[PDB]
């Protein structure tokens, strides 16, 4: 239902990046987060990954 | 932290244990950061070889 | 080998709803309400001093 | 460097525990630990 939840996920796929530490140092991870938001009064927290989902 | 937990899963309830012990790293350089940055400099440094040698 | 870097600084998607706005301000003007009876006529008055 | 010494560095430029090189398990990912294992 409408193209906000069909999504450009069609379009774009899941990627890797690099993590400073993945247990034992560094690797290309797809779970790396690429940015952090904290603006919220209510204490949710809203990460950016390098993955999709 | 103040102490370190190790706990492992037996065949029933799971087993744990506490010992009071003082855990504070000292940051490589000048710069106190808790983890390692994505970027920097390489300085020298004295660590833990994994290796069994 | 070379690796060029580039960065930018760009306004956080968030700005738009959380924003400071910073206004110059003079030539203040008061508009006062008054409740004004005169002879058993009550009213509402919005009217500027 | 990583972990010196012990880190034996794979293809991609991992650091895995030397114990882990030639043991029979792809620590590496890309098999680079357990290729050319001696007999
Ligand atoms: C004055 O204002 C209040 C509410 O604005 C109203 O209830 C009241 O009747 C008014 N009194 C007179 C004398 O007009
Ligand atoms: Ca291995």
């Amino acid at each position: 239902s409408t193209e906000e939840l069909f999504n450009e996920y069609k379009l774009t796929r899941p990627y890797m990046a690099r993590c400073i530490r993945c247990a034992v140092g560094s690797c290309h991870s797809p779970i790396a987060i690429e940015a952090v938001k904290s603006d919220g009064h209510d204490g949710y927290v809203r990460l950016q990954t390098s993955s999709q989902y | 932290g103040d102490s370190i937990t190790m706990e492992f899963k037996k065949d029933s309830v799971r087993h744990s244990c506490s010992v009071p012990y003082e855990v504070k790293f000292n940051p490589v350089g000048r710069e106190l950061y808790t983890h390692p940055p994505e970027h920097g400099v390489e300085q020298a440094c004295q660590v833990y070889a994994h290796d069994a040698q | 080998n070379t690796q060029v870097s580039k960065a930018y600084v760009m306004k956080s998607d968030d700005c738009l709803a959380d924003h400071a706005e910073a206004y110059k301000a003079h030539t203040a003007s008061v508009q006062a309400f008054l409740n004004i009876t005169v002879g058993e006529h009550s009213i509402v008055t919005t009217v500027y001093v | 460097e990583c972990n010196i010494p012990g880190n034996f560095m794979c293809s991609n430029g991992r650091c895995i525990p030397g114990a882990w090189q030639c043991d029979g398990l792809p620590d590496c990912f890309d098999k680079s630990d357990e290729k050319e294992c001696p007999k």
